[PDB]
């Protein structure tokens, strides 16, 4: 029974590696200068954004540029999370309405989870590890733009304190997607069956990979509610932007995800 | 005809096939 | 360590029993007719409400407003009971009083909704210590925006009650809830999290002994904490609609104190 | 100063 749970873990880790180009292993390698990849460009003020901008591939106010660059990343992250979800056994056999609902509610929680992999207390990697934008600079963006990233840094510093690795994260984000309490699910039961198997694999995974971290499984499940508060607050700030800023349409896919979200 | 799949055309498109 | 975790479970269950007069055991006994208590009076429309105001529990108001005051009254008594319970959680009263206050402030409504689930079913909720049973449909039929308050609590309760927890599980679970290290504004996170890890170990042993053959019950219960947070958030937003549109929507000073600068 | 901003909860506690 332990071998089947470990095969599930290996399957999930392999799909994670195929779906997400920048893993936590490589992000840790950037943040402690251990890679052979060149160092990120450090964006710390208005002038260094323009100085490093040419390494950013994007086709089409500093804060408006940060907003656009972010949106571009979010759309690619949704696509990566959808590929990963597609590799979760049982997921693509569920009623497409439920597949859609689970993506709709889980994608941003996974985005914030994996974003934590790219953060330390002083900033975040951008553009697949090619740049590094400092926390102080994001916090110094004109309101309300300066308020978006700061709660994610708070969460990341606590989440990275759990010292999870890519192999843990693959199962945890699978657990997240297969959440039976998503509003609007038609058949909760097959979902919950898949999630209980994912949960068993996650519990075995954390017990083997992090002995001497008592109750790590429970701490990690508590972070799911942290993620939910983060999503709620992000939505409220998006509505400040949509109500106050001029021409800030979201990409149609992000609009599709947030329409009638909660 | 009207359900969540229809209200999320782009998510649906991403989810199909592979 | 397994025997002290079981002693902690027993300690928590005894303080729960001393602190909360209406347990899940008695609510289940009422709702399934196994008690010797007389059946609740069933309030399902305006007319049956008027009929059972006549025989059992003249300041006329809006029925929706009377419901509002009744739920506020219960909430204030529940806060007092949850505070009494919280004081018996080992380690709690040695924490910096500011943190004690913060943990109460953020955890009380989550515990209120957890324990509210013990008195609900798909069709309604017990009220007034089991003397009445108010239907979901009736609560849903109060004039807008009053009709929208209970429905998310019924939804959550049907999902939470599917876990078939008992009072002994629930005592440890609400303790886990109180000792949350991620409450905004905590001064010393570490002693809180130290107490909570022991509470979590006691809860895991409790659910494994009390519900073998319920795989991963511990993980499903920890996931319900996020439902609880969304319910609190939405309830606060609806209260703020209510405070903005209605007249004399002034809460009891303790609930005002709790909602002041909550999220 | 959390306790001073919550006199009623504080009095319940002490
Ligand atoms: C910080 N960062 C890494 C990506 O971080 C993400 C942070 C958040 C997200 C989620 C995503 N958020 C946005 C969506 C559209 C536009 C802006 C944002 C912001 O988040 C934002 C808004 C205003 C100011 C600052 C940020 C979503 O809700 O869909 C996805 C990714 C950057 C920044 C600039 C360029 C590239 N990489
Ligand atoms: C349905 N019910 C039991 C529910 O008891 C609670 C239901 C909710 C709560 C939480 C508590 N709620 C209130 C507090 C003050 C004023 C109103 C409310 C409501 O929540 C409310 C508002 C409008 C309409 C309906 C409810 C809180 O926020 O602190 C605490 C207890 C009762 C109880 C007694 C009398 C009538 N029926």
């Amino acid at each position: 029974e332990s071998a089947d749970l470990r095969a599930l873990a290996k399957h999930l880790y392999d799909s994670y590696i195929k779906s997400f180009p920048l893993t936590k292993a490589k992000a840790r390698a950037i943040l402690t200068g251990k890679t052979t990849d060149k160092s990120p460009f450090v964006i710390y003020d208005m002038n260094s954004l323009m100085m490093g901008e040419d390494k950013i591939k994007f086709k089409h106010e500093v804060a408006i540029r940060i907003f656009q660059g972010c949106q571009f990343r979010s759309v690619e992250a949704v696509q990566e999370i959808t590929e990963y979800a597609k590799s979760i056994p049982g997921f693509v056999n569920l009623d497409l309405n439920d597949q859609v609902t689970l993506l709709k509610y889980g994608v941003h929680e996974i985005i914030y989870t994996m974003l934590a992999s790219l953060m330390n207390k002083d900033g975040v990697l951008i553009s697949e590890g090619q740049g590094f934008m400092t926390r102080e600079f994001l916090k110094s963006l004109r309101k309300p733009f300066g308020d978006f990233m700061e709660p994610k840094f708070e969460f990341a510093v606590k989440f990275n304190a759990l010292e999870l690795d890519d192999s843990d994260l693959a199962i945890f984000i699978a657990v997240i997607i297969l959440s039976g309490d998503r509003p609007g699910l038609l058949n909760v039961k097959p979902i919950e069956d898949i999630q209980d198997n994912l949960l068993q694999a996650l519990e075995l995974q954390l017990k083997l990979n992090h002995p001497e971290s008592s109750q790590l499984f429970a701490k990690l499940l508590q972070k799911m509610t942290d993620l939910r508060q983060i999503v709620t607050e992000h939505v409220q700030l998006l509505q400040v932007i949509k109500k106050t800023e001029t021409d800030m349409s979201l990409h149609p896919l992000l609009q599709e995800i947030y329409k009638d979200l909660y | 005809v009207p359900d969540a799949a229809s209200k999320h055309k782009q998510l649906s498109e991403l989810l199909r096939g592979g």
